[PDB]
């Protein structure tokens, strides 16, 4: 095994939940043999990150929800991280776009986080 | 001298215990599966280029 | 050996007479090749000066500090400078005379020994990533601290 | 057990006091006698000591330089511009420097 | 929670780059530091001591104790280095004619080469073309060893530089103060004249002192060599990245794992020069505090280079004879070496089995390309058949014959399992109903395996040709008599080997060549 | 010189950065190559090799001859490399001699390598206007004034020069100029009429091109070791001995070889007029000096001479034999004590020695005099010799006499200094390796606490910083921050012992 | 082993190698003087270019270099006495197609 | 919290698998591989992407089974440096607090990182917090676990192999904050 590229792409956690979806979708049809251990670590690691992110605010979502939610998203300058973590936690108040934001006091008016806030409860 | 020594010869490919490149060890073989290079590739949703101009000037 | 309990008395002994008539010496400041030639002392005087001061039983010979000052030179502490016995009180060497005068060493203690691996008992062993590394030292660790 | 060599050859003509046998390795650092001497200090000295560190402040900033640039970063920061700073670059006599210099 | 380790990688060794290890590298290889010079401990348990060596966290050499970090046994274990910590540093008994070389080629003052920056110029152009050769290096450090050795005076320190030469076994004495009956030189009359207190307080020293030159013992050697610059170490013709002129004086020591010695052979002879060379290590250690003279100082120095050097080569030539060894004990080279050595002994023929070898009588009635085996030798020579979907019923019943009747198997095993359950024992009808596909039964030789056949004086290729064999009473190997010519058999009581591949791209080449 | 490669591997990657510390890594270790295998035999792009190789010889690292059939061979000096390590010494001996201005100008010079003078003195005119404040202005000429009084005592002299092409050679250009070195204009400051303020960094067609000024670091050198022997006697003799030693090394100065077995001879009737007048001092009072110190066994003086009275030499190899002596006694007496310092001077003074002849000179008994024998056998101080009875060379049949020699002692000595400071220098990197992260948190507040500072710094952000959670490690910055003090002032100070050592190594070697 | 009374098993010379080369039979010939006669797996750091074990290798102390490799055991036999006589065998592997 | 991983790999494919096309058993056997396991440099594999390039399936002599070597993309839990998730409580240390983050086990947060106020127990397990006016010296961290809510400062990698002579500790380390404003459980803020 080698790797070409550590950091290739970020996810959003909506992928991976689809992926998930997709890889039940077809498993369980024919049940595990006892002749290595591989089947077990991939249903226990399938399984237990499927509920995790079935308890996060990235279901109920789709495609082009998280389309119109880049493009109303795009014009406030702001990074791919901040946009990632903004597009997985579906923040609520104030208190923590102040976290998610690196130098939210200095580039983010009040204003424009409350303006930061209506866009992200507008789509998700 | 610190001088390297190849395993390319046939005596020392029998000693080292690999197969040698006289005879049947000239060429390499290749199954014939039902395979399909370059599948289809996996839809990006969140990372593309279109929704992720740089933020820096 | 004579005894190695009883020479550390006599090397430092000695050394305090040479360095308080060195001291008296530069404190008089009249001539300074006067003040040079009052620097030498004899060699029968620091004899007769530590008999009188009487710490052991058995009696110093002379022979004998003829000797214990040789550990005061080697030492690096004191001269010796050969001169004829054209004068002398006693006159114990025929013909020539011996003089010793209190000196301080060269240069100050060098850069070397002022860092740690300057006194490594396993400096031959040191290398950057194996045991004795110096980014994970003990003697710096002990040396950082204080 | 007895030696290939003779020990005699070696000494122990009383054939005691052989060195003991030893049951664990010493450890990597043992204890040593002495220390270092301490420091020299002085307001000459001292004034060596901040020259250079201010050294390595300045040839770091200086066009000298050669930067090595950033590799495989993962997310960029808003945090990321305060690191950066654009410099000025020298330029070489080429007079003095051989002809293949040029780029 | 677990990390990914896979090893199936499948890489091909290309080649092997020889080199040497400096001493440091030696401690970041090895695992244990041998210091303790007992083997086994004092009870009736009869187990080793901790940091000894036959250490077992340096592999085992015996079935029953694993090796002691994990519980993976004998069979699989590569062995594990341990170092010792010598004392004073010691030469190399195979590098010590290169040692001497280099000490030719250089300042002894300096540790520059002695050549000008011309021929420098020269000889490391010439090391820049491509397909330079061994053949072309030995020659090349000869010719740099031939202008160097012209040389008495150095060109960048100034100083002069004698002759180095061999002094007898592992010393090497440098002539730096050569006298001449004219006009005496400075730097040979200060020296001369520097004896001054020896000569006062001892006679002997005065005739003596005229053939007193520069001693390189290891201290020296080892100290000048840590000094040689990078850039004069090609010129010494040495990779400096597959070894460094400083390594060739050993000042730290590997010791061989237990499965390259073993300890019932009852201890290898390796493992007593080890214990030897750990002894005095200690026997010095002690006299630098007691107060020994530089009489016992040297000469325990000096037994503790001859130990090295008959810890690697037992076949000395110059050894003194207050100092020679009792017995005969195999070192490195002879275990090398020899009739019986690796190379000859072992990695260019080595010895097979699933072979027989039985006396040869004919028989016309089998067709020319058939041999028939006895009975007697195709119930133990057996053939490893998986099993799969087109023999299950053929080796079921191959199965229950078990191994006595012919038409039978003597193993099974199980598919992920390594472990051979020998077939005498247990129900057999009930391992014959137990198996899977992908189980491997070892049957008996049956009608139509391929077998080889070899006469052993092996003049041609037609020495050795693989027959299709059959099973027939008697005990002798009966081939038809029309390939007598191809073997030059005679049945005049020769014999002839057999051999049973035992994989099946093995059947296959040898039946279609 | 292993430990050279390292310690300049090291100090490269410090001052110059990560792919020029490859070229000059791989120039030092292989030697003269052309251009194209420096680039082969290392694997980076040819650009960067370009880039490495000019930024190299601009500080005078690399140097670059001319062969046959037009190649460009180039070739690092290592020991260029190992003196930039002195460089806060020379700063602090141009200021210790100088003003601030003639500080600043060395300055400049070690930074940028090689500069003109009309950019050196503008420089200078600019970096001191932040020192002065209130309107004035720095101005060029009393730079300019200074910097003449360095060429003049040759601490400041000329990059050699470019020849003529209209007189040499005119035609198609070489691939390398070929430099030359005129010994006429090292010290011909061209003369400038130009005269300017410096800018104080609002943010809101010359004469001398060509000519560029570099360091003479030889006569710092040179001058170090005239402080080394005047401190020297001044700690044996007196300090107006000493005084008289410094009046006859600065008039040795600028009339003999930086490497000389011998001086100039002095007269002493120039000797007393070279003396500053503080001092009561008579002319026979100076001719007992002169000849005290030559009753010295220590014998930094030689008479040499007879006519016009007193004539007198001071000695250069002798004094620097005496402190390199004085240099490897020293690291003795620190690393195993005084009575093993003893027995070393012994075998010192004693040229030749056996055992029974130690422990009865030296006062010091069985088990403990061997001991130290062998601890310094094992260390490379003390050599010993074999003086053999049979060709067998056997140990049982000879006489064993110590010896030490001041040479090989003393070239491991120093390469122990050099891998000592290689040392030093990797566990300060490795300190703020693994504290980067409290440095560049450390970095961020210090800049909050920097912005606005002048205008309108409350002091309710003087305790939010306070209120944040840097406080508990600010315990740990303050000792990173001493750690890192105490490594870089060791890395200092054992240049001392470094020069005293490297002076000898170079004065006994002829170089033929 | 050696003798038949020792139960001991026949010996490929070095002239039965030669035959086995002229046939070209590489497998057979790979079969022979490895498989079933001493068989082994070593795994060799393909970094260092030392040996290992359980895919880990101690020298560089890592596990993103080391390589299964067939090997017969008097091969490593003769690299584990000849880095004990400090020669060091540095088995640079290259890769397969 | 996810990313792609581009990785190639050698997929021994073994010769009863033939009758099943390529891309579903590569598939099938890289999933055997690398799911559940911490890869050292990259993290913790979730499952495999997608498949980008499949080169010639190679037989090697001495075995019948076909390997090949894939160019493939893998989903890897590797929070990047100073990034927010949400997480249980499995219980309190002397050392700190231990986080579950459902799957993944080993997120610890340091007294140091803890919330100011209160940064030490009277010999109880459970972590304290302290605040004036409500809940003084009796808020706790309860390991029944309700869901918090910090901060990823640093990340460590381990190799973690047998050391030592052959044939527990976590491979990979996860140290997060909480002191910063709004952190800590979602029932504070
Ligand atoms: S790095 Fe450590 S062990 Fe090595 S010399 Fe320095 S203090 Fe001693
Ligand atoms: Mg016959
Ligand atoms: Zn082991
Ligand atoms: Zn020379
Ligand atoms: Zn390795």
């Amino acid at each position: 095994m080698e790797v070409k590229d550590a950091n290739s792409a970020l996810l959003s956690n909506y992928e991976v939940f689809q992926l998930l979806t997709d890889l039940k979708e077809q498993r369980k049809e024919s049940g595990k043999n006892k002749h290595s251990s591989g089947q077990q670590n991939l249903n226990t690691i399938t399984y237990e990150t499927l509920k995790y992110i079935s308890k996060t605010p990235c279901r109920h979502q789709s495609p082009e929800i998280v389309r119109e939610f880049l493009t109303a998203l795009k014009s406030h300058k702001l990074t791919k991280a901040e946009k990632l973590q903004l597009l997985n936690h579906r923040p609520v108040t104030a208190v923590e776009i102040q976290l998610m934001v690196e130098e939210s006091e200095e580039r983010l008016t009040e204003e424009q986080i409350e303006a930061l806030l209506h866009t992200v409860t507008s789509i998700l | 001298f610190g001088q390297k020594d190849s395993v390319c010869g046939v005596s020392e490919c029998i000693i080292m215990g690999i197969p040698m490149n006289i005879g049947t060890g000239l060429f390499k073989l290749l199954h014939k599966a039902d395979r399909d290079p370059n599948p289809p590739k996996r839809p990006l949703i969140f990372d593309t280029n279109e929704f992720h101009i740089p933020l820096v000037t | 050996d004579f005894e190695s309990e009883f020479v550390e008395v006599l090397n430092q002994q000695c050394f305090k007479f040479l360095q308080s008539k060195a001291e008296t010496a530069r404190e008089s400041k009249q001539n300074p090749m006067i003040q040079r030639n009052s620097s030498f002392a004899s060699s029968h005087e620091v004899w007769k000066y530590i008999c009188e001061l009487g710490i052991s039983k058995v009696e110093l010979s002379m022979e004998d500090i003829e000797t214990i000052l040789n550990t005061l030179i080697y030492d690096g502490k004191v001269e010796m400078t050969i001169i004829a016995a054209k004068e002398g009180t006693v006159g114990s060497v025929d013909g020539h005379m011996k003089l010793y005068r209190a000196v301080n060493p060269i240069i100050p203690p060098t850069g070397l020994v002022r860092a740690p691996c300057g006194l490594c008992p396993v400096f031959d062993d040191c290398h950057e990533g194996g045991e004795i590394s110096p980014s994970n030292c003990i003697y710096m660790t002990e040396w950082l601290e204080f | 057990a007895a030696y290939t060599f003779n020990i005699e050859a070696v000494g122990f003509s009383k054939g005691e006091k052989l060195p003991d046998v030893v049951l664990k390795p010493p450890p990597l650092f043992p204890d040593t006698d002495y220390k270092p001497v301490p420091l020299k200090t002085g307001e000459g000295e001292e004034y060596m000591l901040a020259l250079k560190q201010e050294l390595r402040e300045t040839m770091k900033r200086m066009p000298y330089f050669i930067e090595t640039p950033e590799e495989r970063q993962d997310i960029e920061r808003y945090s990321k511009r305060y690191m950066k700073v654009y410099k000025e670059e020298w330029i070489p006599d080429w007079r003095r420097l051989p002809r293949e210099m040029m780029p | 929670k677990e990390q990914f380790r896979e090893t199936d990688v499948a890489k091909k060794i290309s080649h092997i780059c020889f080199g040497m290890k400096s001493p440091e590298e030696m401690r970041q290889q090895a695992h244990i530091q041998v210091v303790s010079k007992n083997l086994y401990s004092q009870d009736n348990q009869h187990a080793p001591l901790l940091y000894g060596v036959l250490d077992h966290r340096m592999g085992t050499s015996e079935k029953d104790r694993p090796c002691e970090t994990c519980g993976k046994n004998l069979a699989d274990c590569l062995g594990h280095y341990g170092y010792i910590d010598l004392e004073l540093p010691c030469f190399h008994v195979g590098y010590f004619r290169a040692v001497i070389g280099i000490l030719q080629m250089i300042c002894k003052t300096c540790c520059h080469i002695m050549l000008s920056q011309e021929e420098k110029k020269q000889f490391l152009d010439y090391l820049k073309r491509p397909g330079l050769t061994y053949l072309q290096k030995r020659g090349l450090k000869k010719k740099i060893s031939d202008k160097c050795r012209k040389k008495n005076i150095c060109h960048h320190c100034g100083a002069f530089n004698g002759t180095v030469k061999k002094c007898g076994l592992l010393k090497i004495i440098h002539e730096k103060y050569k006298t001449n009956k004219k006009v005496v030189d400075p730097i040979v009359s200060n020296f001369l004249q520097s004896f001054e207190t020896a000569i006062e307080h001892n006679k002997e020293v005065e005739p003596l002192l005229g053939r007193a030159q520069e001693n390189l013992n290891p201290l020296v050697v080892l100290n000048l060599f840590k000094r040689i610059p990078a850039e004069d170490v090609p010129l010494l013709l040495m990779n400096p990245e597959a070894g460094k002129p400083s390594d060739l004086i050993l000042t730290r020591l590997l010791v061989p794992p237990l499965c390259i010695r073993p300890s019932v052979v009852n201890e290898d002879d390796l493992t007593m020069k080890l214990t030897e060379i750990i002894f005095l290590n200690d026997v010095i250690k002690k006299h630098r505090i007691s107060g020994a003279k530089t009489q016992m100082i040297m000469e325990d120095w000096d037994f503790l280079q001859l130990q090295c050097a008959l810890y690697i080569n037992s076949e000395l030539s110059g050894i003194p004879l207050n100092m020679a060894p009792k017995k005969w004990t195999r070192g490195f080279v002879q275990r090398l070496k020899g009739k019986q050595g690796r190379f000859r002994g072992n990695l260019s023929g080595k010895r097979v089995d699933f072979s027989g070898r039985t006396v040869i009588s004919p028989d016309p009635n089998l067709r020319i390309d058939e041999v028939a085996v006895p009975v007697h030798v195709a119930k133990i020579l057996t053939f490893p058949e998986k099993v799969n979907k087109a023999n299950i019923n053929f080796l079921r019943k191959l199965v229950q014959n078990g191994p006595e009747v012919h038409p039978g198997a003597n193993f099974i095993q199980q598919r992920h399992t390594q472990m051979k359950r020998f077939l005498k024992y247990g129900n057999r009808e009930k391992m014959a109903q137990e198996l899977k596909y992908g189980d491997i039964v070892e049957r008996h030789l049956i009608d139509g395996d391929v077998v080889l056949f070899n006469r052993q004086p092996s003049l041609h290729k037609l020495s050795i040709m693989a027959h299709l064999a059959r099973v027939k009473p008697h005990r002798t190997f009966r081939f038809n008599e029309c390939v007598c010519t191809p073997y030059n058999a005679d049945f005049d009581g020769d014999e002839m080997n057999l051999h049973l591949p035992q994989t099946e791209e093995a059947k296959a080449e040898a039946l279609v060549l | 010189t292993q430990a050279e490669i390292k310690l300049c591997s090291l100090l490269l990657q410090e001052h110059f950065g990560e792919i020029v510390e490859k070229i000059g890594v791989h120039l030092i270790r292989t030697g003269s190559q052309p251009l194209r295998v420096i680039a082969h035999d290392t694997g980076t792009s040819l650009d960067q090799v370009k880039k490495a190789l000019c930024v190299l010889v601009q500080h005078n690292l690399v140097s670059y001859q001319v062969h046959k059939r037009g190649v460009v061979e180039y070739e690092a000096q290592c020991s260029r490399v190992l003196r930039m390590l002195r460089y806060p010494r020379y700063i602090y001996t141009t200021k210790t001699l100088y003003s601030d201005t003639g500080e600043l100008i060395v300055e400049e010079l070690l930074l940028n390598g090689k500069l003109t003078m009309s950019a050196v003195v503008k420089k200078v005119a600019d970096r001191l206007t932040e020192t002065m404040e209130d309107g004035k202005t720095m101005d060029y000429a009393e730079v300019s004034n200074t910097f003449v009084r360095l060429a003049d005592t040759h601490f400041v002299q000329r990059c050699p020069s470019v020849p003529t092409t209209e007189n040499s050679d005119p035609g198609p250009p070489p691939p390398a100029p070929t430099l030359v070195i005129n010994e006429k204009d090292m010290y011909l400051v061209p003369k400038l009429s130009l005269i300017g303020k410096g800018k104080r960094r609002r943010s809101s067609p010359i004469p001398d091109d060509g000519i560029y000024w570099q360091a003479n670091l030889d006569r710092f050198h040179q001058h170090f070791r005239d402080q080394a022997i005047v401190s020297a006697v001044a700690n044996r003799m007196d300090q107006t001995s000493s005084e008289i030693v410094r009046t006859m090394l600065r008039m040795s100065e600028i009339t003999t070889s930086s490497s000389a077995p011998f001086t100039q001879p002095l007269s002493s009737n120039e000797i007393f007029r070279s003396l500053p007048v503080g001092y009561n001092i008579s002319k026979q009072v100076l001719d007992q000096y002169l000849t005290l110190l030559a009753d010295d066994p220590l014998e930094f003086v030689g008479k040499s001479g007879d006519s016009g009275g007193g004539m007198y030499v001071i000695n250069l190899h002798k004094a620097l034999a005496s402190l390199a002596t004085a240099t490897l006694e020293s690291v003795v007496q620190e690393r195993f004590g005084s009575r093993c310092a003893r027995i070393f001077r012994l075998v010192l003074q004693k040229k030749h020695i056996e055992q029974k002849q130690v422990e009865d000179f030296a006062m010091i008994p069985a088990k403990e005099a061997k001991d130290m024998l062998y601890k310094m056998l094992s260390e490379n101080f003390m050599s010993l010799q074999e003086i053999p009875k049979t060709p067998d060379h056997a140990p049982s049949r000879t006489f064993y006499l110590y010896t030490v020699n001041i040479l090989s002692a003393a070239r491991m000595l120093l390469h122990r200094c050099y891998k000592s400071i290689a040392n030093l220098i990797e566990r300060r990197q490795f300190e703020t390796k693994e504290n980067k992260r409290l440095l560049e948190k450390s970095q961020r507040v210090e800049a909050i606490i920097a912005s606005m500072q002048a205008t309108g710094a409350e002091e309710a952000q003087l305790q939010e910083i306070e209120e944040m959670i840097t406080a508990p490690e600010r315990q740990q910055l303050e000792t990173l921050k001493r750690n890192v003090n105490k490594l870089d002032a060791s890395e200092i100070q054992v240049d001392e012992t470094i020069f005293l050592l490297e002076s000898y190594i170079e004065c006994t070697m002829k170089r033929q | 082993t050696e003798g038949r009374s020792r139960d001991g098993g026949l010996r490929l010379g070095e002239m039965e190698r030669d035959c086995l080369i002229g046939y070209g039979a590489s497998m057979l010939l790979l079969e022979r003087l490895m498989i079933s006669s001493d068989a082994f797996e070593v795994d060799v750091c393909g970094q260092c270019g030392l040996l290992g074990y359980s895919g880990w290798c101690h020298y560089c102390k890592s596990s993103c270099h080391v390589s299964s490799l067939r090997i017969p055991y008097a091969c490593k036999l003769l690299f584990q006495e000849l880095q004990s006589m400090n020669i060091i065998p540095r088995l640079k592997l290259s890769k397969y197609n | 919290m996810f990313v792609l991983v581009e990785m190639v790999d050698t997929v021994r494919i073994p010769p009863w698998q033939f009758e099943r096309k390529l891309n579903d058993s590569i598939a099938e056997e890289l999933n055997k591989k690398l799911a559940n396991k911490v890869v050292y440099n990259v993290g913790l594999c979730i499952c495999l992407f997608d498949i980008t390039k499949l080169e010639d399936a190679y037989v090697f002599p001495g075995d019948g089974a076909s390997h090949t070597k894939v160019h493939f993309r893998c989903v890897v839990f590797h929070p990047f440096l100073d990034e927010i998730l949400i997480g249980k409580i499995k219980g309190c240390s002397p050392e700190g607090v231990h986080v579950s983050l459902g799957f993944f086990d080993d997120i610890l947060i340091p007294p140091e990182s803890l919330q100011q106020p209160a940064k030490f127990d009277e010999a109880e397990q459970v972590w304290v917090w302290e605040y004036e006016t409500e809940e003084g010296a009796h808020d706790l961290y309860m390991d029944t676990g309700e869901e918090i809510r910090f901060r990823v400062v640093d990340e460590s990698f381990v190799d973690t192999s047998p050391t030592g002579p052959s044939s527990k500790e976590a491979p990979y380390t996860l140290v997060g904050s909480i002191s910063e404003p709004g952190l800590g459980l979602l029932s504070w803020w």
